[PDB]
RNA sequence: AAUUGAAGAGUUUGAUCAUGGCUCAGAUUGAACGCUGGCGGCAGGCCUAACACAUGCAAGUCGAACGGUAACAGGAAGAAGCUUGCUUCUUUGCUGACGAGUGGCGGACGGGUGAGUAAUGUCUGGGAAACUGCCUGAUGGAGGGGGAUAACUACUGGAAACGGUAGCUAAUACCGCAUAACGUCGCAAGACCAAAGAGGGGGACCUUCGGGCCUCUUGCCAUCGGAUGUGCCCAGAUGGGAUUAGCUAGUAGGUGGGGUAACGGCUCACCUAGGCGACGAUCCCUAGCUGGUCUGAGAGGAUGACCAGCCACACUGGAACUGAGACACGGUCCAGACUCCUACGGGAGGCAGCAGUGGGGAAUAUUGCACAAUGGGCGCAAGCCUGAUGCAGCCAUGCCGCGUGUAUGAAGAAGGCCUUCGGGUUGUAAAGUACUUUCAGCGGGGAGGAAGGGAGUAAAGUUAAUACCUUUGCUCAUUGACGUUACCCGCAGAAGAAGCACCGGCUAACUCCGUGCCAGCAGCCGCGGUAAUACGGAGGGUGCAAGCGUUAAUCGGAAUUACUGGGCGUAAAGCGCACGCAGGCGGUUUGUUAAGUCAGAUGUGAAAUCCCCGGGCUCAACCUGGGAACUGCAUCUGAUACUGGC
């Protein structure tokens, strides 16, 4: 279910930084970015309404690590939930445990963030959580395992974690290695090349 | 012969019973007269796990309804007036 | 009834019993007797009755948890090989239209000297083995295992791929 | 009924047995059916390495 | 049929027989009165009637001729016997 | 708060617009097949032959009903294994108990299947002519005798299955008699009907000292009820076919006997001559019905596996019996087809109960564990029975989770691939370097489903009573299939784990070579006869992922049966014309009615599901609390413009 493949390969095809390599140094390059996604990648792919309408959601996935069978469900949920289905969808995607982890900078990438959550390196309100898909409520508190706290990985992660854009809707710490989800992130305090109207549009027919 | 008994609806390993008035000859999950309260054999310890409409139960009893052993082992377990 | 030493009792084999399977009330030990030797070969029952197909196969994967013969079904679904007490491959044909299978079945010659010999041990290495010389590799009624070789030299080189296990016949 | 035999080459002969799939071919009218390769008495296309699901060939030892 | 309740069957056979007898007698005891009606002798009718009435009610309480079946029999007897007689 | 959600594209032509079919993208499945395949949670699993079935089990239980002893157990008047004090014997059924039998209750529940059934069915809403075991409320009754009978015994035919004659014995078995009302009959008079005892005990007195007697506990009878369940009746609705247009003698109704628990042609007799039908009877074809389920923006279309209600069948056909209830899956009788045992004279059986075998088929499971929980039958109770149920096995069949590593890494290796050779690409991908070990493997610790029951103590409980019984606290020992449980913690080490379809257009995704209208692909259009982005291989890419593809099938798109929502001058389509019955529709004004219509109310529309907001399994699927919804029907009271009647 996990990707398990070249990350930069996806980064160049989506044409933006998917934060897959985040780690020590960020903002990509050193891959020949965007100029050769394939062997033919130097091509000038004029693409269909459908094509972009795909590339959008298909990027939103890769930037998280969720796969289709799940993503669809997510969308369904969003649709069911009153309010803009795009921003709801983003809400759901941002409510994922692994996400809340990478966001709180307990790991370099969201890919690294997963390793922990699955390896039972974290918890919720004090029960340990194995599943990467856990939906994080407000007021919930995620904490690195008391048992394995501050290791050769997560320590170096917190480093540039502090050096990122940093979030709003959550409250982080250093030595406690725990954080609270204060509120569900608004549409305004997160954004990118990401378009909601493209992705909600894709699932219609 | 009317009986107030337990029907097992819950799930594998995690039963959720339901206390219910029914004809004794019927099936456990079969046709019944009405639902009165319920029982939760798990519930952990938080807020809940058993409810019964006692005023109804006694109405049926007085209409000559028998009670299952577990059922009464609920009814007096929840006490009566306190 | 109920039995005493020296009698002969019958049970009900469902892939649980083999040959020489010792049964106690608890004492973990196994009787050093029972021969169990290895088959020669030939065959390819390819069936008249133009199929089915189980009843033939079912017939074969039911005369085979018995001790006489034993089948061999390669990884090409068809191509059914049987091997092979001595040379009386006839009871097979006959139990192919008696017992409870209305099949008919005949024979041919098959490029198989061995026999084979049915292998397993540690992982990964085996998956590299069950891949390189798989051409070439079979699977039996009872869901394992076996090779099937063309001669003796091609038998030696196979094992010589090495170093993972016997020999194994076990009936 | 008549049925189509896909791929290059087949072991089929006088009697044999097959499993008829269905779906037509409009080159040869009257053939509304396909025989599933590698099913029953049918052998799969020899040496086929691509889209082997159809034409019924097992992994050629990756 | 190789279930211990075949004794229930032989039991019900006995029962059967017994009932067949009782019932039979009852019905003949009514037929007396019916014959008395067709022959038309009012006294004889009344007699017969008084003879059957307890034998009816009795079998009613004994659970063959049950309940108001008895009632019917006596009622539609009486409504007849004194109708033309 | 609780239905607020609608996409189009390809193909007729030299081209165009319109018509119109075909095809494609979606969702769905009890699926199958091909390639592949590592976990776990939950659910699902003969759709085909209502085809035939070896073997085990699927219904028994009460000695507080009775005669009783065939077994294990305590003790016995006497002898003793004898280790004179414990134990051992002949018998002994006195006690606990219990083989066989009698009787009571249960075998009509529970489980299976969809054969039959176009309405003795179902769904919805009303109704009048009934019954109801066990559980209940109330008022009284339970007096006294009789005759049999299994078992048993003696003969006796039997290969077996089974019995056959005679005789003896008990009961809550069976039968009179007594007693009878608030019951039945009858206008009344008056007539007529019942029953059963068995236990734990115990102060008087005690008599023929069996136990009478006092008492509580349980059981019997009669009548009126409660509840439950089951009959019966009416209307409306519940497939197709007119290339089925007429059907029907108990048929339709009446009167009267009979009958049933109850109305009734249900039956019989007689008397009228009707009854049904194009608002489609009749006859054929098909089919279990519903809650609901999939799809759909909705209206609808399709569908009724799993789950719950109703029905029906239980080898084919027929019939009764017993009983509260059956016209009875594991009862009986008869016939029919088959099969099995036989010492040949004669018998025995029905998996559409669980599991399984053969058969059929593209295809659908273990001859498992346990009564611990829930629930049912018997019992005062302990208890006994229980493939119901709870669990386990198999299968990617599905849904939902998770893993198969995470960081770092170079002008960026070798190799593969394209190259106008300058290089580009596979590609941070690998290596290498650090790092983490869930899930698996091994090893330790260890919740919850468990509530009661079994022995002793106290209760203005009742009692003549501290015994007995019930009750409520208390004390002790104890109660599980799953089960090496869930879950927790260590050990080891990237260690064990990625495949499938696709890349001409719809449609995300490209070139080389091979081949050459050959081999071959294709869902539609359409590729291939010498540079094929379409075939086959390779590189690369795109899309999904323990699955991916193909086939199959339902709805969608399809306004392509158009109620919402279409058409007919020439594209398919106005009868050749006219009259006209039924049917549909009808100018205008007042009065009335108030059915249609509308408003309010009251019943009802089962639970589950769907939906809303919560809650619990680490999340999810799953489980669950409450609410809405069930768009409908019926009755009552109102409004009256339109509609209909007068």
């Amino acid at each position: 279910a996990r990707y398990l493949g070249p990350k930069l390969k996806l980064s160049r095809r989506e044409g933006t930084d998917l934060f897959l390599k985040s780690g020590v140094r960020a903002i990509d390059t050193k891959c020949k970015i965007e100029q050769a996604p394939g062997q033919h990648g130097a091509r000038k792919p004029r693409l269909s309404d459908y094509g972009v309408q795909l590339r959008e959601k298909q990027k939103v996935r890769r930037i998280y690590g969720v796969l289709e069978r799940q993503f669809r469900n997510y969308y369904k949920e969003a649709a069911r939930l009153k309010g803009n289905t795009g921003e709801n969808l983003l809400a759901l995607l941002e409510g994922r445990l692994d996400n809340v982890v990478y966001r709180m900078g307990f790991g370099a990438t969201r890919a690294e963030a997963r390793q922990l959550v699955s390896h039972k390196a974290i918890m919720v309100n004090g029960r340990v959580v194995n599943i990467a898909s856990y939906q994080v409520s407000p007021n919930d508190v995620v904490s690195i395992r008391e048992k394995a706290k501050k290791q050769s990985r997560v320590k170096a992660a917190l480093e540039l974690a502090e050096q990122r854009e940093k979030p709003t809707w959550l409250e982080v710490d250093a030595g406690k290695m725990e954080g609270t989800f204060k509120r569900k992130p608004e549409r305004s305090d997160l954004s990118a090349d990401i378009n909601e109207h493209l992705i909600v549009e894709l699932y219609s027919k | 012969m009317v009986t107030i008994r337990l029907a097992r609806h819950g799930a594998k390993k995690r039963p959720f019973y339901q206390v219910v008035v029914a004809d004794s000859r019927n099936a456990r999950n079969g046709r019944f007269i009405e639902r009165v309260g319920f029982f939760n054999p798990i519930a952990s310890e938080k807020e809940e796990g058993t409810r019964l409409d006692l005023d109804r139960i006694a109405h049926w009893v007085g209409q000559g309804a028998t009670i299952s052993d577990r059922v009464a082992a609920l009814i007096k377990e929840v006490n009566k007036a306190a | 009834e109920e039995a005493y030493p020296g009698d002969i009792l019958g049970l009900h084999n469902h892939g649980t019993i083999q040959i020489g399977d010792t049964f106690t009330q608890g004492e973990m030990m196994k009787f050093t007797g029972i021969p169990n030797f290895a088959p020669e070969l030939f065959r390819r029952i390819r069936l008249k009755d133009p199929l089915k197909q189980k009843q033939l196969l079912k017939g074969l994967v039911q005369l085979s948890e018995e001790g006489a013969v034993q089948v061999f079904r390669p990884i090409s679904n068809n191509d059914l090989i049987v091997g092979a007490v001595g040379v009386l491959q006839f009871d097979v044909v006959v139990a192919r239209l008696k017992s409870e299978y209305n099949v008919e079945a005949v024979y041919e010659s098959v490029n198989v000297a061995t026999a084979r010999w049915v292998e397993c041990a540690d992982a990964k290495k085996f998956e590299e083995f069950k891949r390189k010389n798989e051409s070439q590799l079979a699977l039996d009624g009872g869901d394992n295992l076996a090779y099937i070789a063309t001669s003796m030299v091609n038998l030696r080189l196979a094992q010589e791929r090495y170093p993972d296990v016997q020999f194994h016949q076990t009936r | 009924v008549t049925s189509y035999i896909g791929g290059e080459g087949h072991n089929l002969q006088e009697h044999s047995v097959i499993l008829i799939r269905g779906g037509r071919v409009k080159d040869l009218p009257g053939v509304r059916y396909h025989t599933v390769r590698g099913a029953l008495d049918c052998s799969g296309v020899k040496d086929r390495k691509q889209a082997r699901s159809k034409y019924g060939v097992k992994r050629p030892k990756a | 049929n190789i279930k211990s309740a075949k004794k229930r069957a032989i039991q019900s056979e006995k029962a059967r027989k017994h009932n067949a007898s009782r019932r039979s007698m009852m019905r003949t005891f009514i037929k007396k009165v019916y014959a008395a009606i067709e022959a038309g002798d009012k006294a004889a009718a009344q007699k017969a009637f008084n003879e059957m009435q307890p034998i009816v009610d009795r079998q009613a309480a004994k659970g063959l001729i049950h309940k108001n079946k008895a009632a019917r029999h006596k009622a539609n007897l009486t409504a007849q016997i004194n109708k033309l007689a």
